[PDB]
């Protein structure tokens, strides 16, 4: 069915889409420790969302580390509201509901099955089109 | 300077649609002088505002207050002085998108221009003048104090 | 309407063209009528393409299974080469329109130069290059996309090396393949008018019978029976 | 070098063509003959060509003249040829060239303003060149006998006489004639701010007058309304006129609101602190149009975005517009009646939860809650704007209507909001759906003016057959005027006063059946 | 500034103040008006000076005296339109309202006052009131 | 009266737009109109496409062997195409 045969699975996917929400905040520590387990690390660390009141990073920032390459996609999570995309908030997003991958970077969104899961169109799939076999699997373990 | 843009905006709404984030707010401000509609996720567990409030906002493309590029990498030991100590709240993002109401005939009178803070989403419209600082996937500092 | 005004490119109103392209490239698609009548000719091609898209499929949807992703490619030809679509464009339309048929010379399924050849050639990349030439319209292309040479160039390319890489290898047990890929969702098939389905029916349809159990006839009417519940 | 050997050949251009002698021939027959050569053959070239084109004309327009063909018909095709040849080449450099020669323009421009066609041509000729020295002349001349807003506007003196005569015809007008008398004046000052500003301060001047000023106040707000139109915030002008200075709290937030022309639960939680505080500011200061109008399109229109904490904050700050009394002993409010209050909140709540929700038999399960609820004014207002924008839908009247009937208790059981469902309905009247046949267009139609019967019945009877009369003049079939006048005859009892026998009677000419028609011609022409 | 005011006021189709004109206008060219407040067209300095008005209270609070004297200069124009706009409009930057007693010995005022005062006062009968009275309960539409 | 080996004709509109009657309109738009269709239960493909007023273009079985013996070879590859992948994509699944 020319899609992928895996995608992320049952506490990952679970965590991830917690992961990618708005409002998770990491302190220095704390993604400090993540990017340990990031395989594809350059080794600099990105500079954070927010640098005061307290240097915090978002999920999606930590998230676009692990997006390989300059892939570019667009999906919707599952609560995503239909009449959204009619309102005046369309390329903005209360309920964060439209996933933006752009140059390799979760510029806004909530990742579930719709977009890390096995349906064509998926985030994995076009990681795999476009960066090749080796690189998808380096993007599934550091995701897991 | 490196300003692309600067205001004292007030904050008109505070979560509209709902609380959808424990600790993430859409601020939804207006500009009593250059006019310019702002929505504006913000973390008001770190930095609370309610409603009613006001504050100088400012779109700066560095921090070094010299031209000098930020390089857009974390680097917790900074000598240089930094803009953000003149501000309570600081956040760093890139602009994605910048829509206006051009025609195939004419130019945009007014742009609104969208950035993403790591997730943290905001948008501004307003006439286009002062919106020529920003281009699309460049890096922005959002620079927020509150006003007495 | 909709569609001759998408896609037919418009070389009569000064304005867009100033907004879309660069005065160069302005004053040279509106001095010389060659170029026009190549850009014509274009949209001419793209109706008859439109008429054959109609008929292969009267159902009108829109959705179909291609090689080459030309949105995503036009995407990441965009965020490579940093284009603003602010700005107006360097990218002649007649540069468009030789290089999607220079390109669709090159992709080759069928090789050979007599008829047979040819028309076997036209036939199994007739959708493919329906849409390429759709997608790549210099319309879409200076109004949407706002390309410029060197990312045309590089996403003409891609296309060529993605295309080269989809075709299917020779040695490859297809025949396995679709009996695995046809046999794998039989095991999830179930069972919930009243009509035989699931892994029954499956059954039957390989196992070519001459018992149906819900044998049927959805039978059509074509006049005013059609719409009249008395006559029907 | 001479210009003869190229000028003779412009001049013999023009006598050997087909056709010219009947001419600027006489300037170039004069540079001609100056220039010398064969001026013989010039009246040979020039009578050579001479088709007789003209006598060719009367014996054609003699002819249609014979066959009993109406010559008004020729007269018309004929003007339309010639004043569409104008239109499409007039130009503007030779109008100013026509006034550069002489300022006046001679008697044929005073011969041509006699015909109606070529007031209308020169009308628009000059409502489009605010700088053409003759277009200018024209038209304002013209309305000495549209004066263009540019010259209107020019200077104090021509704008202030143009508005106080405008003025005086509006108030001439009464409530009828204003839609033809304020938007000359009305467009005239919403040109400039500062002409605008002088008018809005003349009229808060002259509305201080309890001989009538409340109608000046009225044209005011209705001005600032058509400002608000043209795109231009005349919030600051309404709050340092009024009484918004003596606070400034409620002045920055109304003015704030008014300006987006939206609300928002930081400027409402102003006012609602204000008016929750012992000393609640001025009920008129927020008794605003416009400003209400946002509340109705707030609380009324699917969405707009909404919080519990402050849905009735925006709902008890209508309650107090709505409610409170505020004597003035000489401009002091001493007594403040808030009684009345906590039932209005509780109607406007309950009316307006029923209104977000997107009701049909829901309606008619709580309509007894409802008819005990229209009773206050605003919540009528409020149910008014959600069926209209429900009904307004298009093909809304397929698919559940119950909506209309509530007019029924509005209208009859609220006297000023007559203008206004009228004023619904006249949309209603003219609904047309390609789903919904013409027969079901035909049958809402027919309800509608039912409706429209009803509250005729109510005295709003000027109007409702002044738009029968004129829809039919139009749109509105006679099978709807005979159903008009078939549920009339069958309402309405003697005496019928000539007031409405003067519009109902003239357009009943057309039909003498619904016999109650013939009665009805014979007593009110008896 | 004076140039600047053209480049920001040159269109003459728009007599109103332009929207965001306090951020068309600027704190130093709030001061540097009385520069170069006579040297525009008359129109160009009635633009300004309504644009005036929608700049921020508290903006205008601070710089109320620039805009005192930039009234005063509007006093002197030729043209009436920016005397009757300074006589309006004299107390606004340092009170915050506007002059009200406004028949002043301007012939034009002195017509429509003459004219409409006694129009108004004969058309008492059936005065149709404002668009306020429909939405309030019968207590205070009485009082 | 009625053809043998045709016990019951259910006649209804289908709300479904895959059945639908789609044109397309003068303006070039795809319209579905809505049609009445029958579908009975036992076949006789032959003598119900001679019958009068019946579309004998859109009118087909689900019963392959049918197909085969009145429309041929080509007509049954396509029937039992669709017919297999009207089983397989009833469920919501896709295959290529």
């Amino acid at each position: 069915s020319n899609r992928p045969v895996m995608g992320i699975v049952q506490d990952t996917l679970t965590a991830v889409r917690k992961f990618t929400k708005r409002d998770v905040f990491l302190e220095r520590g704390e993604v400090m420790n993540l990017l340990m387990f990031l395989s594809t690390w350059d080794g600099k660390v990105p500079q954070p969302a927010i640098l005061k009141p307290r240097p915090l990073w978002t999920g999606k920032q930590i998230f676009s580390l692990i997006i390989p390459g300059h892939i570019n996609c667009i999906r919707t999570h599952s609560t995503h509201p239909d009449d959204e995309d009619s309102g005046p908030y369309k390329h903005i997003s209360p309920g964060d509901t439209k996933v933006v991958v752009e140059n390799g970077e979760l510029i806004m969104g909530i990742l579930c099955k719709k977009s890390l899961g096995t349906s064509a169109g998926s985030l994995v799939h076009i990681s795999y089109l476009e960066m090749g076999h080796d690189i998808t699997r380096l993007f599934y373990s550091n995701i897991q | 300077a490196g300003i692309l843009f600067e205001d004292i905006f007030d904050v008109k709404d505070i979560d509209p649609e709902g609380k959808k984030f424990d600790r993430v707010s859409r601020l939804h401000c207006e500009s009593e002088s250059f006019k310019m509609d702002l929505i504006l996720d913000v973390n008001i567990q770190i930095y609370p505002v309610d409603l009613g409030d006001k504050f100088r906002l400012v779109i700066a493309s560095t921090l070094y207050e010299d031209g000098t590029l930020d390089d857009g990498e974390y680097n917790p030991t900074d000598d240089r002085p930094s803009r953000a100590d003149q501000f309570e709240y600081v956040m760093y993002g890139k602009v994605y998108r910048i829509e206006g109401d051009e025609t195939s005939t004419e130019a945009a009178t007014r742009l609104s221009a969208y950035v993403s803070y790591g997730g943290l989403l905001m948008r501004l419209q307003g006439d286009a003048n002062n919106l020529h600082g920003f281009e699309v996937d460049s890096r922005v500092y959002l620079l927020m104090k509150k006003l007495a | 309407k909709a569609f001759e005004k998408k896609f037919r490119f418009d070389y009569t109103n000064e304005r867009a063209l100033r907004r879309t392209l660069q005065e160069d490239l302005v004053k040279d698609v509106l001095s010389n009528a060659h170029i026009q009548n190549e850009l014509e000719r274009e949209f001419e091609r793209m109706r008859e393409d439109r008429e054959v898209l109609r008929v292969i499929f009267p159902t009108g949807d829109s959705k179909v299974v291609l090689p080459c992703n030309l949105l995503r490619m036009i995407w990441n030809a965009q965020k490579i080469f940093h284009i603003n679509p602010r700005l107006p464009s360097d990218l002649h339309p007649i540069k468009v329109v030789e290089g999607v048929k220079e390109l669709s010379k090159k992709l080759v399924i069928v090789n050979g130069d007599d008829p047979l050849s040819r028309q076997a050639q036209e036939n199994a990349t007739l959708l493919f290059n329906i849409h390429l030439r759709s997608t790549l319209c210099s319309r879409r292309m200076a109004e949407e996309f706002r390309l410029s040479g060197e990312a045309f160039d590089w996403l003409l390319g891609e296309i060529e090396s993605k295309f080269n890489q989809a075709i299917a290898h020779p040695g490859e047990m297809v025949g396995a393949l679709a009996a695995q890929s046809l046999g794998e969702p039989a095991t999830q098939m179930t069972l919930n008018k009243n009509v035989t389905l699931g892994v029954p029916r499956l059954k039957e349809l390989i196992n070519i019978s001459k018992k149906p159990k819900t044998p049927s006839l959805t039978v059509f009417l074509l006049g005013q029976s059609a719409r009249d519940a008395e006559r029907a | 070098g001479e210009d003869d050997a190229e000028v003779q050949q412009e001049c013999l251009h023009k006598f050997s063509t087909r056709d010219y002698i009947m001419e600027s021939i006489f300037n170039t027959l004069k540079r001609y003959f100056q220039a010398g050569g064969s001026p013989e053959n010039v009246i040979q070239l020039l009578s050579e060509n001479y088709t007789a084109v003209a006598q060719t004309v009367n014996l054609l327009a003699e002819w249609l003249i014979q066959t009993g063909v109406e010559p008004v018909q020729v007269q018309e095709t004929v003007e339309n040829h010639l004043k569409s040849l104008l239109i499409k080449h007039f130009d503007p450099r030779k109008a100013d060239s026509i006034f550069t020669e002489e300022g006046e323009t001679p008697a044929w421009l005073e011969q041509m303003i006699a015909h109606t066609t070529w007031r209308d041509l020169f009308y628009k000729l000059a409502e489009a060149h605010p700088d053409c020295l003759m277009l200018n002349f024209t038209v304002k001349l013209i309305s000495d006998a549209i004066t263009s807003v540019s010259t209107a506007c020019q200077q104090l003196e021509v704008f202030s006489r143009v508005l106080r005569t405008s003025l005086a015809t509006i108030l001439d007008g009464g409530e009828e004639n204003l839609e033809k008398n304020l938007p000359e004046f009305a467009k005239m000052v919403c040109h400039g701010e500062h002409t605008y500003l002088f008018a809005q301060a003349m009229m808060s001047v002259l509305a201080q007058e309890e001989q009538g000023g409340s109608a000046v106040r009225r044209i005011a707000q209705e001005v600032q309304r058509f400002a608000q139109e043209k795109g231009h915030d005349a919030s600051q002008i309404t709050l340092a006129l009024g009484t918004a200075a003596s606070y400034p709290r409620a002045c920055q937030a109304l003015g704030a609101m008014l300006s987006k022309g939206a609300l928002n639960p930081a400027d409402i939680t102003v006012l609602f602190k204000m008016f929750t505080s012992m000393d609640p500011p001025p009920v008129e200061l927020i008794r605003v149009p416009a400003f209400l109008d946002l509340f109705m399109q707030s609380l009324f229109k699917p969405g707009a975005r909404i919080n519990q904490d402050h849905k009735h904050k925006y709902i008890h700050i209508l309650a107090y517009a709505a409610s409170v009394v505020e004597t003035w002993k000489k401009n002091k409010r001493v007594s403040i009646n808030k009684d009345e209050l906590k039932s209005t909140s509780k109607a406007v709540e309950t009316v307006h939860n029923l209104c977000c929700n997107e009701n049909a038999s829901e309606l008619v399960a709580e309509l007894s809650t409802l008819y005990q609820c229209i009773r206050f004014p605003v919540v009528a207002m409020g149910v008014l704007k959600w069926v209209d924008w429900t009904v307004s839908e298009p093909r809304y009247f397929q698919l559940q209507p119950v909506h209309l009937a509530l007019l029924d208790e509005i209208s009859t059981c609220h006297q000023l909001l007559h203008p206004q469902v009228l004023q619904l309905l006249v949309k209603l009247f003219e609904t047309e759906h390609s789903q919904l046949d013409v027969m079901e267009q035909l049958e809402l139609k027919k309800t509608l003016l039912d409706r429209m019967v009803h509250l005729l019945s109510r005295g709003y009877v000027l109007p409702v057959v002044s738009y029968i009369r004129k829809c039919l003049e139009k749109d509105t079939d006679i099978s709807l005027i005979r159903y008009f006048v078939t549920e009339v005859l069958d309402v309405i009892a003697p005496p019928y006063t000539s007031d409405f026998v003067q519009l109902f009677l003239p357009i009943l000419e057309n039909d003498s059946i619904a016999d109650p028609v013939t009665e009805f011609i014979a007593h009110c022409k008896s | 500034t004076g140039l600047w005011l053209h480049n920001k006021l040159g269109a003459t189709d728009e007599l109103w103040a332009p929207p965001s004109i306090a951020s068309l206008l600027t704190a130093a060219v709030i001061d540097n008006i009385r520069l170069c407040f006579h040297g525009l067209s008359s129109a160009v300095k009635l633009k300004l000076l309504l644009g005036t008005l929608h700049l921020p209270r508290r903006t205008v609070d601070e710089m109320k005296g620039a805009l005192m004297e930039i009234i005063q200069l509007a006093s002197l124009d030729s043209d009436p339109w920016v005397l009757m706009v300074a006589d309006i409009l004299k107390s606004f930057p340092d009170t915050g309202s506007l002059n009200l007693e406004l028949e002043e010995q301007n012939p034009n005022v002195q017509d429509i006052l003459g004219e409409l005062r006694e129009k108004v006062g004969e058309c008492e009968a059936s005065a149709m009131l404002p668009l306020e009275c429909q939405y309030l309960n019968k207590n205070a539409l009485t009082t | 009266q009625g053809i043998e080996q045709i016990s019951k004709v259910y006649m209804h509109l289908p709300q479904t737009d895959n059945k639908k009657k789609i044109i397309i309109t003068e303006d070039g738009e795809f319209k579905a109109l809505q049609e009445w269709i029958l579908e009975t239960d036992g076949v006789s493909l032959m003598r119900v496409l001679s019958e009068k007023d019946v579309d004998p273009v859109r009118t087909t079985s689900n019963d392959i062997v049918e197909i085969f013996t009145v429309l041929g070879i080509e007509a049954v590859r396509k029937a039992l195409e669709r017919e297999l992948y009207h089983v397989i994509s009833f469920d919501g699944s896709y295959v290529n």
